[PDB]
């Protein structure tokens, strides 16, 4: 891991991090990903989550 | 509601 300077390791990391933690964030306020697990019986309207 | 429903789950 010598190639890349060790600060850019620490860099990728973190954001790495905070990449997934806004995706999850603007998971909550998505619209569609509410996906009602097989929806062959639309009987109940069971929405539930993903992401 | 839309927040509500979408937090608390």
């Amino acid at each position: 891991l010598n190639p890349l300077s060790p600060d850019i390791w620490m860099y990728v990391l973190l954001a790495c991090l905070g990449v997934s933690c806004v995706l999850f964030v603007i998971a909550r306020f998505s619209p569609y990903e509410w996906y009602n697990p097989h929806p062959c019986n639309p009987d109940s309207d069971v929405v539930e989550n993903n992401f | 509601s839309a927040m509500v429903e979408e937090l608390r789950m």
